RNA sequence: UGCU
């Protein structure tokens, strides 16, 4: 609670590659994609929609751990 | 560049993950200003300015 | 892929009876193609304990059964693997227990085999 | 029969989500666990229950998720001490082969201790009169790679007298 | 010949810069890629004669 | 009837511990030992010589010969190293300095 | 192969790695450093930290503690060049949670 | 040229290109353009699911020669690899499995 | 560090791998324990 | 740190390529060491008996 | 020139030097005789600490019976420091 | 040896 609300460019980056190598891996879509042959555009509409199913865990250096999800952090 | 013979590389990513990142992260549309002062470097140039 | 412990907790022949029966009823209604051909042991291996427990006389048992069987062995101080070659092998003869059950010498009393039959049959 | 603790770092692809997290990783275990003997505990038969299921992660390789699961199975391991009742599944001259219902054929009871009448001649001949009782003496296991079975157990049937059967 | 349909017309066609023994009946690949060395890597390597190296 | 083993275990390296090792340790991890000072055979052939060096038993570097410690090929073979005994010691100039 | 008559692949230089770095595309960077280029799995024994062959440690002539690993072939035969200078890198592997 | 600097700092890579640039301003910034000699060498794997399915398939129908298209397929059985160039690319594509 | 990162092909600390991400999956933690009827 | 073995590598360090356009073939420097060395024990050896 | 070797040389070259044999006496055969008895009486005594068995399978009415007894020395904490009481 |  204590980091930035707002979801970071890398976090964005990581996100979407993760989302879109598991739609690639036969994953369910949860937008109902509408002709959309590309993973990476599959899951740009997720996290666009807020509908992904991933928390991120951030560790602080120390050794501590927050989990963060997607629609609760912030996107620009 | 300056389009006198240059010749670059282009490459292509194997994997989902790394496509995303270069996607997101190497934007060009994310890129557009230099992490040095932030001064934007893509920009218009000659035959567009005059 | 370790072992925490081998001997954790020994069970009787009830709960793998049970155990085995709520793993077949959930697999006749959730059955999947695919998980089942990519392993078909654990379907020959359950099905095969199943058909020998079945085989023996672990049938008509309970936990209030269990539990009232306990109860009252706890009072003959007999030891846990006895009470528990007992409680699987629903001995009805005598001799099961005079001779079969081991640290027969000094505990069999002759007088406390009539009580440990009417336990095991009650 | 008994349980045993384990701790399992269980892979679920990503096709696998819309089912249940806890009855995949059950059904992923019993798949992993079935008929297959674990050094030095014994022969495991399915999973008993799951106790500890901690957060669920996602490597960067493969993307599947990754959960370390603690659960409690059954494993066919006897006290050093336990009477079984198996079947005579054919007979030895050096020893017979009983094997337990259709559990596992690899009781060998040597036969070194019965009255002094014991032998066998090829013909499937048990023993000379003057369901079958088992009591097992020690376990022993056994490692199969060893280059670029594992259970056999030790068997006893002392002058049990069976008034039943001989 | 073929692991999968077992035919013997395996041809060695170089796709595009990539030397590949595949059949010509089911295109299945049957080898690909070889190693070759490179140019400073066969500049390093000395020329030794017959004489010297076999005795 | 079947031994659980595990197949194939995510293992990440932790960290990389550096050392030496001993002449019997070397001994141990070689295969053979490298004693003839000749390439390659007298025959026209020119086939490697045994348990001298350019040995296949140490590797193999043609696509043609494989391996002889290991049944594969160029692609899959790893190496493996080889003991030469000295008759008399010798200073290691990487730990002259040591 | 470094030529095009040769058939060659490009280079990505070290200027090329600090700006994937600089970018921080990690999952880019492994993909073309590790997987794309020298991608190979190798077999490291966790008892003495020696890589071993076909899932078998000649050094302790055991299989039990051997497990596939992927690595660099460069760094595979760095690791060999040191084991032949007498530099043995000892690797004590660990589950990746 | 050493092993630290040569063959791990920087080494090279397959699934690459080298080639004299142009101007062309009809393009976005964010585009580039790729000959179609380049784009039929250079490959990207794409795995088949329930999405791209019918893409993939007609990408096979059409093979290597024409420009999209694929050159190789690999099952998710067993991971013999197949090039479109022989056998029935319609069969082939006819028997596209997910994975 | 980031270089015996690289050497080894493991992804780096920095960038993207910082952190680590986990799976909204339906599950329910520390699911009900059969109860055992002879302890 | 003193040295009584010498640990030669596999032939994977060691490419050699087979010359048969003459009669000879490209070998690595580290052939040439080893074999030389090996020469030098086996004279080494002579000497002493 | 120094001529090639084929096979390396044996693993246990032979020596025409043989070990002198032991001397014989009765002090020699009294001194393996003590160090035997030495060998076979130590490993009872108390001082002798063997492993300390661990996971017991089962409780039996049989262990009363094959209970290890044997006496235990009780050091002299006077001189021995106090870090080392139980 | 040329190229940027
Ligand atoms: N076409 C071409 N010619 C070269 C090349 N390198 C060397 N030469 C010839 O060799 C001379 C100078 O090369 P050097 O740089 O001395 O060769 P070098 O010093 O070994 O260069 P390195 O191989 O990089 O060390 C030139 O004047 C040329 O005669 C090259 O890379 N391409
Ligand atoms: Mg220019
Ligand atoms: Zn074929
Ligand atoms: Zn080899
Ligand atoms: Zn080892």
């Amino acid at each position: 609670r204590i980091t930035t609300p707002y979801m970071t460019k890398y976090e964005r980056a990581r996100v979407l590659g993760t989302r879109a190598l598991q739609i690639a891996m036969c994953a369910p879509v949860m937008v109902e994609l509408e002709g959309e042959t590309d993973p990476l555009l599959i899951a740009m509409k997720e996290l666009k929609a807020r509908k992904i199913p991933i928390i991120i865990r951030r560790y602080l250096p120390d050794g501590s751990y927050e989990d963060w999800g997607v629609d609760e952090l912030i996107i620009t | 560049a300056d389009f006198d013979g240059d010749e670059m590389n282009l490459h292509l990513p194997q994997t989902e993950e790394a496509k995303a990142e270069a996607l997101v992260l190497m934007g060009t549309k994310a890129n557009l200003v230099t992490p040095r002062n932030g001064e934007p470097l893509i920009a218009a140039i000659q035959d567009f300015l005059t | 892929m370790e072992v925490k412990d081998a001997n954790s907790a020994l069970l009787s022949n009830y709960e793998v009876f049970q155990l085995l029966t709520d793993l077949k009823e959930q697999r006749k209604e959730s059955g999947k193609n695919k998980h089942s051909s990519g392993q078909q042991n654990l379907n020959t291996i359950t099905y095969e304990t199943l058909k020998y427990i079945s085989k023996t006389p672990c049938r008509h048992q309970s936990p209030e059964i269990v539990r009232e069987f306990l109860t009252a062995l706890k009072s003959h101080k007999l030891t846990k693997a006895e009470k528990l070659q007992l409680l699987n092998h629903r001995p009805v003869t005598a001799v099961e227990i005079q001779l079969m059950v081991e640290e027969s010498e000094e505990r069999l009393t002759e007088e406390q085999i009539e009580a440990l039959l009417h336990t095991v049959t009650s | 029969f008994v349980l045993v603790e384990m701790v399992d770092t269980v892979r679920i692809p990503p096709w696998q989500f819309e089912r249940k997290l806890n009855d995949s990783i059950a059904e992923e275990l019993n798949k992993k666990l079935a008929n297959k003997v674990v050094y030095n505990v014994g022969l495991c038969i399915c999973l008993f229950d799951i106790t500890k299921l901690e957060d669920a992660y996602v490597f960067p390789g493969d993307g599947a998720s990754h959960t370390k699961v603690h659960f409690r199975c059954v494993v066919f391991h006897p006290f050093l001490d336990e009477i079984l009742i198996g079947k005579i599944k054919g007979c030895s001259p050096e020893g017979v082969h009983v094997s337990l219902g259709f559990f596992d054929d690899i009781l060998i009871p040597p036969e070194s201790l019965q009255q002094p009448a014991k032998f066998d001649e090829a013909e499937q001949v048990w023993v000379w009169e003057y369901g079958e009782e088992i009591r097992f003496r020690v376990v022993d296991e056994s490692f199969v790679d060893t280059s670029p079975y594992t259970l056999v157990g030790s068997i006893s049937e002392p002058g049990l007298g069976l008034l039943s059967w001989w | 010949r073929c692991p999968d349909c077992g035919s013997t017309e395996l041809v060695e066609d170089s796709h595009y810069s990539q030397s590949q023994l595949v059949c010509s009946d089911c295109g299945c690949v049957v080898t690909e890629g070889v190693l070759t060395t490179t140019f400073s890597d066969e500049g390093n390597l000395r020329e030794v004669t017959y004489s010297r190296s076999t005795g | 009837k079947e031994q659980f083993r595990e197949t194939d275990v995510a293992k990440k390296i932790s960290h990389i511990c550096f050392g030496m090792k001993s002449p019997e340790e070397m001994r141990q991890q070689a295969h053979i030992q490298v004693v003839s000072k000749n390439l390659y055979s007298q025959d026209n052939q020119h086939a490697p010589l045994l348990y001298g060096v350019l040995d296949h038993r140490m590797g193999t570097s043609e696509k043609d010969r494989p391996c002889e410690t290991c049944g594969k090929n160029l692609a899959d073979c790893l190496g493996h190293y080889g003991y030469i005994d000295l008759e008399l010691p010798c200073f290691h100039v990487g730990y002259f300095r040591a | 192969t470094e030529g095009r008559s040769r058939d060659g692949g490009l280079r990505l230089g070290e200027m090329e790695r600090d700006c994937l770095i600089g970018y921080g595309a990690s999952m880019l960077l492994l993909e073309r450093l590790m997987i794309s280029s020298d991608a190979f799995e190798v077999d490291v024994c966790g008892q003495c930290g020696l890589l071993g062959y076909s899932g078998w440690c000649h050094y302790c002539k055991s299989s039990c503690h051997v497990s596939s690993l992927r690595i660099p072939y460069a760094c595979k035969l760095l690791f060999q060049e040191l084991q032949s200078m007498n530099i043995i890198p000892r690797l004590k592997l660990s589950k990746y949670n | 040229q050493g092993r630290f600097r040569g063959n791990l700092s920087g080494k090279r890579v397959d699934f690459s290109g080298r080639t004299v640039i142009s101007p062309d301003p009809n393009l976005r910034i964010d585009e580039v353009a790729v000959p179609v000699h380049v784009a039929k060498i250079l490959t990207f794997p794409e795995k088949v699911n329930k999405a791209n399915i019918n893409f993939l398939r007609k990408l096979v129908q059409n093979g290597p020669e024409v420009h999209p298209g694929a050159n190789f397929i690999q099952q998710r059985h067993t991971q013999m690899k197949r090039f479109l160039k022989y056998g029935n690319r319609e069969k082939m594509a006819q028997e596209l499995k997910y994975g | 560090g980031v270089s015996e990162c690289i050497i080894m092909g493991i992804p780096m600390n920095i960038g993207t791998g910082l952190f680590k991400l986990l799976h909204k999956a339906d599950r329910d933690p520390n699911p009900p324990k059969r109860p055992l009827i002879f302890d | 740190l003193i040295l009584t073995r010498l640990l030669v590598p596999p032939l994977c360090i060691r490419p050699s390529v087979v010359s048969d356009l003459k009669s000879g073939t490209n070998e690595d420097d580290l052939t040439m060491k080893l074999t030389e060395i090996i020469f030098l024990n086996d004279v080494i050896k002579k000497h002493r008996i | 020139l120094p001529d090639v070797v084929l096979k390396p040389p044996p693993l246990f070259p032979d020596t025409d030097y043989k070990p002198v044999p032991l001397k014989t006496g009765e002090g020699e055969e009294y001194m393996l005789a003590l160090k035997q008895e030495l060998r076979e009486t130590m490993k009872r005594m108390p001082y002798f600490i063997e492993t300390p068995e661990e996971r017991q399978d089962i409780e039996r009415y049989s262990k009363r019976y094959m209970k290890v007894y044997k006496e235990e020395w009780i050091p002299d904490w006077r001189r021995l420091p106090r870090e080392m009481m139980p």
